[PDB]
């Protein structure tokens, strides 16, 4: 009963596919792109380890084909019969690098605009703006589309604000559920 | 021009997901039976023809479920996709062996869109 | 001049300036058409509402082009008074948001929500909103425009005065379109702060 493989494509720069094997054996990973060009079976050229034991595989940019159905396969080398395979939609697994260069700037004495950049992709990312004042018990969050801005139409000068943003590869170039990590917060 | 062209796709994609996002919260039993055929190869835009051909069934499938659940008018969306699908080609559609569910169907074309919408801008 | 705007659902609104008169809307790729009698507004201006379908049904697309003609009776026949090749999604104007209500009022604060009415899902989140507040000292014109460069169906107003009478209004515009204009202002929502 082999461990479930979880593969994730990072800002479409490379892919890390990992599994916990401790539940001592060197399981192997093999992968291929079903129903397409180069349907050949490729052996893992880069292993990732946990305690001198295979713990994942890392696929580099050129090995990554979102939009092409990705099939990955874990093999117990002792028994051919102990194999588990997963077909993967890679465009639903992309995690963008978190937003950077957060800047605030006024367009009135009481109206703010928050801005940010993305590492590579641009029209492909949606965003979540979270903010709270030194007065809030909780974050006000707000979803924002590919205009990587956020307006704050009414702000309190006596209070001090905190902003942070995370991004998601959805819904135009993929359907990923997972968000990037949060950007470095910035203050007002 | 491409500028005109990507926007249209974005749209197509969009209510392709309206159908998807409308059949999950939902006779999805009887609905998950109908068997669609998917393209052998869907890479270039002209391939969308293989999408036009199946639309007739797509409608006859959605009229299984009455109109209260869905947030889209079936005859409408289809009627609208078709229009997209038409302006977007400008050849013969060769099909795949295996047969997929409406869900596995949309998923596939939705993705087809996300490809071209990535590879441009 | 002859000007029409698409509401993103099933409605095309028309204005004509130059006796019986009509507007005919013929979609270049649909099996339907629709008309309505033009009625007077200004001294020499006529308006009209073309009902393409059910209130929220999506009857036109961004690839659709609707040929719009205005016709006035000329003896036996009809006369073509004006013609236009109308791209619905290049001429968008949305209804004013509705269902305005106070989510939460404090003594120095207020939180107000609204709904967009009949907005096409083709827009997803590529929307814009403008809001403004009528405070006791000013008129509507002098009231500052509050910018929301995102789809956000609420606003938290800060820097309010307790026991003060306020009125609030908000309008909406899609990002898409060369001739798209702001929606009309919403029905003003009236509210008053706690002491
Ligand atoms: C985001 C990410 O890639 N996480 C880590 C990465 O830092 C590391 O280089 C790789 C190999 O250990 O395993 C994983
Ligand atoms: C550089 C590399 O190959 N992987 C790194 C390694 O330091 C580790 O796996 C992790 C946390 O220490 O961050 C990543
Ligand atoms: C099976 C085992 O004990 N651990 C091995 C280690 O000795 C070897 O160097 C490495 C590279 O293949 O794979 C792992
Ligand atoms: C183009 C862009 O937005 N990326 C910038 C990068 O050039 C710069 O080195 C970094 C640190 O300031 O911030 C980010
Ligand atoms: C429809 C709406 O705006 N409801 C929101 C909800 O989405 C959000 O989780 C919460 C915290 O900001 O505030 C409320
Ligand atoms: C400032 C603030 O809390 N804004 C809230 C918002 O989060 C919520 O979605 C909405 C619905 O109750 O009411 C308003």
């Amino acid at each position: 009963p082999l461990p479930e493989v979880q593969c994730f494509v990072f800002n479409v720069e490379y892919m890390n596919c990992t599994w916990q094997s401790s539940s001592p054996t060197n399981l192997t990973l093999h992968y291929w792109y079903k129903n397409s060009d180069n349907d050949k079976v490729q052996k893992c050229s880069h292993y990732l380890f946990s305690e001198e034991i295979t713990s994942g595989c890392q696929l580099q940019k050129k090995e990554i084909h979102l939009y092409q159905t990705f099939v990955v396969q874990l093999q117990d080398p002792r028994e051919p019969r102990r194999q588990a395979t997963q077909m993967l939609k890679l465009q639903n697994l992309v995690i963008p690098w978190a937003p950077e260069n957060l800047t605030l700037h006024k367009l009135s004495e009481s109206q703010l605009e928050l801005n940010w950049n993305n590492r590579f992709l641009n029209h492909c990312l949606e965003h979540l703006v979270q903010y709270r004042t030194d007065w809030d018990h909780s974050w006000t969050e707000q979803s924002v589309d590919y205009r990587h801005k956020f307006s704050l139409p009414s702000v309190d000068g006596q209070k001090r604000y905190t902003f942070r943003v995370r991004s998601r590869f959805n819904p135009l170039c993929g359907s990923a559920q997972h968000w990037s990590e949060w950007s470095h917060p910035i203050h007002w | 021009s491409t500028k005109k062209t990507q926007l249209q796709l974005e749209h197509l994609l969009l209510d392709l997901q309206m159908i998807l996002n409308g059949i999950n919260n939902y006779k999805l039993t009887r609905m998950l039976t109908f068997k669609f055929y998917m393209p052998k190869k869907a890479t270039e835009l002209k391939h969308l023809q293989c999408l036009e051909e199946e639309l007739k069934p797509l409608e006859e499938v959605l009229n299984l479920a009455h109109s209260k659940n869905f947030h889209f008018d079936p005859r409408d969306v289809v009627s609208n996709i078709n229009v997209f699908v038409l302006e977007l080609k400008g050849f013969m559609c060769e099909y795949a062996d295996e047969t997929a569910t409406i869900v596995e169907f949309l998923n596939r074309w939705i993705t087809f869109c996300q490809s071209i919408i990535s590879t441009l801008t | 001049q002859f000007t029409c705007f698409y509401n993103s659902r099933a409605q095309i609104s028309c204005v004509w300036s130059q006796t019986s008169c009509q507007v005919h809307a013929w979609p270049d790729r649909r099996r339907w058409q629709q008309t309505c009698e033009l009625l007077p507004v200004s001294q020499a201006s006529w308006a009209c509402n073309l009902i393409l379908g059910a209130p929220d049904s999506q009857k036109l697309t961004t690839v659709d082009i609707v040929t719009l003609r205005v016709l006035c009776r000329e003896g036996v026949r009809w006369r073509v008074m004006a013609i236009q090749d109308f791209k619905p999604f290049e001429n968008l104007r949305l209804m004013a948001p509705i269902s305005l209500q106070v989510v939460h009022v404090e003594t120095h604060r207020c939180n107000i929500s609204w709904e967009i009415s009949q907005a096409s899902h083709y827009f997803e989140r590529h929307l814009e909103f403008e809001a403004r507040t009528l405070s006791p000292g000013h008129t509507w014109e002098e009231a500052p425009l509050l910018t929301l460069k995102q789809k956000q169906e609420w606003i938290c107003l800060e820097t309010l005065t307790p026991d003060t009478q306020y009125e609030f209004q908000v309008r909406v515009k899609p990002l898409q379109g060369e001739f798209t204009t702001w929606s009309p202002w919403s029905q003003p929502l009236a509210f008053r702060t706690k002491p």
